[PDB]
DNA sequence: CTGCAGGGTTTTTGTTCCAGTCTGTAGCACTGTGTAAGACAGGCCAGATC
DNA sequence: GATCTGGCCTGTCTTACACAGTGCTACAGACTGGAACAAAAACCCTGCAG
């Protein structure tokens, strides 16, 4: 559990504060860039580099028969484990588009083939999806289950404005949470189902949530309404029976109160969180070990890394996993004038 | 014995309420039994035919202008405006408003409390309306004021924050703001065209144009935009066959004096979230605005009012950056046709105009499924380098200013060049053009008496492209062939600078655009003869410009200077100087303070009153 | 049957006569029985009357204002007074004439031509004058103006470098303008006196403070530094046989609004040399005219004048340079007592007045020769801080303000030491200090309402000396015995304290001075004794002069606070917003400008007319 | 022959254009600072010490029965050479008071005692001026002479503010050339006795002249009557006949028209004039040589080294000879903000 | 006839209250929260030789 | 090689140096009515002062 300071070498402002990681097979890829792409990186993904503290960053290109996707800036994120029939996609949806807007799209990404020189051609395919579709949401939350042994993928949460009937130009950004709804959807074809729960008092948004063999835990994130964070845990046993896929769902004790964290994944269920934020102003700090087993979730702390002083006085911080129990962050950089690198970069692990 | 008793004028009011009680009860009962009680008209009667009976006519000719008579000094109105017109602060007002009150009595000013609230008469949100259809996800609230672009921005720190300190209007108010202003000359374009006023109350014709232009140097985060808006022309409809009769045109539009703020945000040009995020609402009301007619009391009728709109107040910049496409050079330069950039040099003559908005859209969607499922390059090269979404309308049309302004820089390292032997020496070096900049620079110091600048304003270029600088810096290219070459070059140049730089080339110059296809195949051809050294396949968008779309855009809408933005460059200044002077300071109130003041800066019923009383 | 009555004031004037004709007969008879046939006044005057009681006092100000005269136009003095007085542009003046004059022209404010002569009878160079005996070594023409500072400055380039640019007057032109602006309430004091106006007229006497300091952030700062004077108060002799009569003694000498600047350089305050360069010949033509005497129509009558210079308007470190004190924490801790640091914590009180100015350039000479081969700190102490030939002379005294200001960074230093330990716990570290100050500011802030600052303030010090913040501070204090006792410091501190800050104590509060030496005994050793720990030996400079040299001071030089240079630093405000805007951007009459501008900020002339009778 | 931009590590701030360099003993001693002297050291003179491009100045003591002196600005020095009974003597008249006032008080300054840890003490004299003395003046020229055999010491130049009568205010800041005569003092004794030249047009400043054996040798300077700078040097003769020093003088028709350079002796009498200002703009950047002999000048320009453009870009600038075909000059240096050592600086060698 | 104190006189001038109102002047949030020079104390230390 | 020491370094102290003028707000002061009341300003009027 170490943190190292770094300096990117030719990139100083095309990440956001709200940004995403991919990784598909060891090789990580960064989505979401601030704008729509130059003339430069058409694609606006960026397969990156860390290599003695010094932080790089190269474009990368498509398929033809793939089509482009315009940088959603906080959707939900779920790696399609590699199976039948195509491995092995990676799940992207849906997010808010540069132009404060909503995408409301599903797409997937793969691999296609290599290289030549540590080149790596990818692919999205945009599915539509049947329904009863959902809504235009972001800051949502999905993962895939198998029920015996046949593949779902289930969605719920995220923000949005209010409807348009009451739009006004006045609330034009005032947003609430989404009505507390999942959405089942089946791959192929895309079909797309609403359901609620007596139990799911209220919607939500930020959460973030494990799934697993069938069943899923969903964590702590925060509501809007009662602005709590309400440190409870939600798990729903789920199966996939013809044609009606049957849900329940239960309240654990305690879950935690915390906010828009980021998991690191370490084994198969064994993960790992690197603080959120407990409090509105006051973000919490330490980290938070948490496997999830048929028996149920087992949580423990852990020694936090020693935090910078100045990573200690952030007012905002966030980032992604560079995966396996890695992780990379950034802090709004302070100075008049601007360096301008808006933001110091830090490398942390554990063990 | 007894007291003299002194002039009734010099006793205290209490001595001399005192001493007249009994005139003063006798004027009282007087009133009551015979003028039903009002001893205010009595005794303004009494000392009117008193003064009139000693030939008093002059004083007693004003009095009566004092009665009934708004006197008092002159009034509320060019008081708050000679407010506005020197940029004068409040305390500074009140010292000067007690001290010509003390010494020079009769105090001609207003005090603080009559020109506050004589503000919220021409402040935004002050005359009722509405819409017919009502206004689609608006609002119906009429009485609104100032309100920060938040539009609900909620503040979570766990979302993107609200770090912006932003300030605007509501649109439609700012809008029937301007128009209740100009009922004056509405009502007085009625009587020009001896028109009726009972009748015709349906079917007016506004026509807007609009402007959104940052600017750094706002310091001591840093930049920030101010979007504006003025109306331009307003015409008449009805009833058939008669199109449109101008009632009334604006004449001054480049002026700043005709330049309406709306919204104003302390961000950058460049970082698109902010920009949308902000301006939103703005765009929803635009696009929901064209359809419901509106309800004014103008002239004292209620009549129905209807809106086109032309965005042109963009720079090129600003243009591609609200239109998803290569910013900035890339193959795709011209903002109306799909040329590449060596076509543009290839033929320099024959270009349509295509690039259309809702086109552009129908383009961004087959970048974005790729229905024919092509490569990177491929699918941009089909569709022509539709690279984005589109995100706001703005009318194909071109500025006059920067487009002047490329002219310029363009004609500038020509001479730098042309000092040198460039057609001899393919390949000249760094160090020698810098040498050929500086001896350019001395020569039009002495010549034409002009100092250099690492960047040009525009008495700059249009002080440059002047057929005296062309034969000042001639002297210094030997080369007698190359001089005749550029100095017709220049000719043909100015036979054809005031048709875009026209405000009304169908009359200002029509011969001057009737011949502007053959002066520009001269100039493109003239290029490919003796230029071509320079112009083999590459070329600057803004010169692409003015050879093969000038004439189309102008007929197709009536002039550029027209739809020129010039006005918020300098306007900047204007900005400047209101913030440094006027500021609270306070950032929840550093706009909040300066919008209004800037827009009050710009209302004719104020302008009037400095040109009005003037001529 | 009948006509309708309608409203009487919308018929003719006949119906009006006729539906009036009895009351007018009334109030004829009325105005001839009492005021004997004054109709006019009378319908004027009930008129009146019942518009006032409804409270409608504009209108009859304005139909009065009509009557027994007018006030169609203005003079041109208080035009140009009132454009002055609120920092106008030319061309906004212009603007809002021109719009006035449009409307209901009758034109009363004045065009721009007239006003720009209307002063050349206020600026300077313009009143003619004379001297006996001759002023040495300077031009007797009356009528020059605006000079460049540069003093005929050769700029030879390969001598040293002619640069900086400045602008100033003459000394004595400047002196003049003041009197004959002066001169209306000379007469106005003369006739108060009731003392003859012809004779008795050659003997006067004007008292002059000069001051001067530095000014940053004028744009690097650019640093200017300005130079300033005032009549402080003009007193006569004539003709003798008595010691003099105070006429006019200004009244709010504290006041920049009585304080007229003469000299303006842009030059950094510590910079020796060109400070010199360019102030050099104007204390040179003061000392020269410390002899003369000075001829000057005033009252229609040639009267004549002497004057007395008193150098008080200044900082410490400057007073030091210009008289050559090792600025600052010296050995030689004050300008006007030579002890040591050290040893003014033995002795506090008992201390003399002899640092004066030529005394200070013997001992620069006795310095420089060296009559006795002494050692070089030997040399040091022997002269007692004098090695550096100084030239500008200045009164031996302190300025309020400063005083005032150093004692309130010390209150607010000892606060937050107090606040945490020293006497328990001895040797305090940084950030020590630093949080003790921390929630020394949290108390000064959750009650008495102060924000902090980087720097000491004036009204910052007035509240920071308001001895609630002490009771509410010292709530913070864990003992008793040191809490009360820093208490009745304060109370010590606000009993004595106003001495210095008065005006004139012999006159405002003499009771105070009489016990100011007991007070200041008093507080001088509750501090030797309960503070020894900060105090040993070390002491702040100002607390030195006002425990050791207050009443003296107070007793010889009339009073202080009225020779502080307090209105000198709030002329930067001026010389800042008059730079802001009212100038071409150009260095060579930025100053030319600035100069002309706020020299018309200062005249009672101009004041007067200002104040219009409140 | 050539530069080596130097860095002065503190006190970069107590040099104004005009100062002295005195060589004697070794080390170089700076004379003349910018403001009075602070108690950092009172007698205001620094040893100089150059290492590694670095300029490192150690204050200075005096003896007990020394005088102490004010630092004069643009004064006149004179090397009196080692010889008897007091070798070896600088002589420093009269100078230009910081605080802005003249001095014709006459300083003979020596060398005491060293060190014995490396610290030299020195020591000066107000040498009394008995005459037709030498009124007040500054950037005048003195030099020492030895005829027949005894010595004396020659003055000439130097301007002066205008004289005690026409001293106006607001010309008080003009100063003319003294009027044109020489200046013969014995050290000891002061019998300082004017002589007048029918041929000595005027006076002038600058005009860095010389004298060997006895005979000496005004190079041109400037002559502010007529801001003319007449090349051609003079020859003069001086004969300490009893008891009347007799003396001669002629018009050499070759000099050069220089200001204020810099003067390394390289030889025993061999001197390199290393630059000046030729004009108001014009810089003297050439250098110069003259061999001197009872010939006299002997000149050739040697190479002049590069010039950094810095040094070209500045308006003006000054220095002196560290002796030893060495010197230093300074530039007056930007920088945004202030650096605040406004000046750079530059040592200078020959071969 | 003078002198002054004080008898009367009408005529200023304020005098008390409860409701307002029109104004001018006071109070305010508020930027930003360390600098820069020089004196003197002492700590240490190289360099140089004793 | 010892030392010591002249000088350079780091620190702590002390004296100046910035933050005011600004639009907005709230309150206070400044004005309208009836009665009946003291106190004065200055005419005149009387009485006692010679
Ligand atoms: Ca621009
Ligand atoms: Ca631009
Ligand atoms: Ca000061
Ligand atoms: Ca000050
Ligand atoms: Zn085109
Ligand atoms: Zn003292």
């Amino acid at each position: 559990m170490s943190l190292q300071p770094l300096t990117a070498v030719n990139c100083g402002s095309l990440v956001q504060p709200g940004f995403s990681l991919l990784d598909l097979e060891g090789d990580v890829y960064l989505f979401g860039q601030k704008g729509w792409p130059k003339r430069s990186c058409p694609t606006g993904i960026f397969g990156v580099r860390i290599k003695k503290g010094e932080l790089k960053l190269r474009a990368i290109s498509f398929s033809n028969n793939s089509s482009y996707l315009p940088p959603l800036r906080c959707p939900a994120i779920a790696h399609f484990e590699a199976q039948d029939g195509k491995p092995e996609c990676y799940l992207i949806h849906g997010g808010r588009t540069p132009n404060n807007e909503l995408s409301s799209s599903l797409y997937m990404l793969s691999v296609d083939s290599r290289g030549c020189n540590r080149k790596v051609t990818l692919r999205c395919e945009e599915k539509e999806l049947v329904g009863d579709v959902p809504s235009a949401r972001y800051g949502h939350t999905l993962s895939v289950i198998n029920s015996r042994g046949k593949t779902a993928c289930v969605l719920f949460g995220g923000r949005s404005y209010m409807p348009p009937t009451e739009r006004t130009t006045q609330n034009w950004n005032s947003v609430v949470d989404c009505p507390p709804q999942v959405y089942l959807i089946d791959l192929e074809f895309g079909c797309c189902t609403a359901h609620t729960l007596p139990e799911l008092t209220d919607g939500q948004s930020f959460h973030v949530a494990l799934a697993r063999q069938d069943c899923v835990y969903f964590l702590g994130g925060h509501i809007l309404s009662s602005d709590c964070r309400p440190s409870r845990l939600i798990r729903l046993h789920v199966e996939l029976l013809l044609g009606s896929p049957v849900l329940t769902c239960t309240i654990l004790h305690e879950g935690l109160t915390i906010t828009s964290a980021i998991a690191s994944p370490i084994g198969y269920h064994e993960y790992i969180i690197f603080g959120g934020y407990q409090s509105e102003t006051q973000k919490r700090m330490e980290c938070t070990y948490v496997g999830l087993d048929d028996v149920g979730v087992h949580m423990e702390s852990r020694e936090p890394p020693q935090w910078t002083s100045e990573i200690s006085h952030s007012r905002t911080w966030f980032g992604g996993s560079l995966g396996k129990g890695t992780a990379l962050v950034a802090i709004p950089s302070e100075g008049n004038p601007t360096p301008p690198e808006a933001y110091h970069f830090y490398q942390v692990s554990f063990q | 014995g007894g007291r003299p008793r002194q002039h009734l004028l010099s006793l205290t009011r209490r001595a001399q309420k005192h001493r007249l009680r009994d005139l003063k009860n006798q004027v009282k009962t007087f009133a009551e039994k015979e003028e039903g009680g009002d001893v205010k008209s009595v005794c303004l009667t009494l000392f009117l035919l008193a003064l009139r009976a000693g030939n008093e006519h002059k004083q007693a000719d004003e009095l009566e202008a004092m009665m009934q008579g708004r006197g008092f000094g002159l009034h509320p109105a060019v008081c708050l405006a000679i407010r506005v017109n020197t940029f004068l602060s409040c305390s500074q007002y009140h010292k000067m408003y007690r001290t010509v009150k003390a010494t020079s009595g009769r105090q001609i000013f207003q005090p603080l409390h009559t020109l506050r609230n004589a503000e919220k008469e021409l402040l935004p949100g002050f005359h009722q309306f509405e819409w017919q259809p009502a206004l689609k996800n608006v609002s119906t609230s009429w009485d609104v004021g100032i309100i920060d672009g938040l539009s609900g921005w909620t503040v979570s720190v766990d979302d993107v924050p609200a770090d912006t300190i932003s300030r605007r209007f509501r649109y439609d108010v700012a809008l029937v703001s301007a128009l209740k202003d100009l009922e004056e000359d509405i009502m007085e374009g009625l009587r020009e065209r001896a028109l009726d006023d009972s009748m015709c109350t349906s079917g007016f014709t506004v026509v807007v144009k609009e402007s959104c232009d940052g600017m750094g140097d706002v310091s001591e985060p840093e930049k920030a935009v101010r979007f504006s808006f003025t109306i331009m022309s307003i015409s008449i409809r009805l009833e058939g066959e008669d199109d449109g009769i101008t009632i009334f045109q604006e004449q001054k539009p480049n002026s700043e004096l005709s330049c309406r703020p709306l919204c104003l945000m302390f961000v950058d040009e460049s970082d698109h979230e902010t920009l949308t995020a902000i301006l939103g609402p703005v765009v929803a009301e635009r696009k929901a605005m064209m359809e419901s007619r509106l309800i004014i009391s103008v002239g004292g009728l209620l009549r129905s009012f209807r809106f086109f709109f032309r965005g042109t107040g963009y720079d090129e910049k600003m243009v591609r950056e609200m239109e998803g496409l290569e910013a900035s050079g890339s193959t795709y330069i011209c903002t109306l046709c799909d040329s590449t950039r060596a076509e543009a040099s290839q033929n320099m003559v024959l270009h349509s105009i295509t690039r259309s908005h809702d086109e552009n859209l129908e383009r961004y969607e087959i970048w974005r499924k790729n229905p024919f499922s092509e490569s990177a390059d491929e699918l941009r090269d089909r569709v022509k380098g539709v690279s984005a979404k589109p995100f706001m309308e703005t009318q194909p049309t071109l500025d006059a200013l920067h487009c002047d302004i490329g002219n310029a820089t363009e004609f500038y390292k020509i001479f730098q060049d042309e000092i040198g032997e460039v057609y001899q020496k393919p390949n000249p070096s760094r160090e020698e053009r810098r040498r050929w900049r500086s001896t350019l620079d001395k020569q039009l110091r002495k010549k034409m008496k002009l100092k250099p600048v690492m960047r040009m304003n525009g008495n700059y270029a249009r002080r440059l492209m002047t057929r005296e600088a062309v034969e000042a810096v001639c002297e210094l290219v030997p080369s007698e062939e190359r001089r005749e070459a550029l100095l017709k070059l220049m000719d043909l140049y100015l036979q054809m600078k005031p048709v875009w730089r026209s405000t009304c080339p169908s009359r200002d110059c029509p011969d001057q655009l009737c011949q502007y296809s053959y002066n520009s195949q001269q100039f493109a051809d003239l290029l490919s003869s003796m230029f071509k050294y320079r112009y083999d396949g590459k070329i600057t968008n803004y010169l692409h410009k003015t050879l093969a779309h000038v004439p189309e855009i102008v007929e197709r809408d009536g002039s550029i200077g027209a739809w020129a933005s010039e006005g918020n460059e300098s306007g900047n200044k204007l900005f400047r100087r209101f913030r440094k002077m006027n500021a609270r300071q306070s950032k929840t109130f550093e706009l909040e303070d300066i919008l209004k003041h800037h827009w009050l800066y710009t209302s004719k019923y104020l302008q009037k009153f400095m040109e009005a009383h003037k001529n």
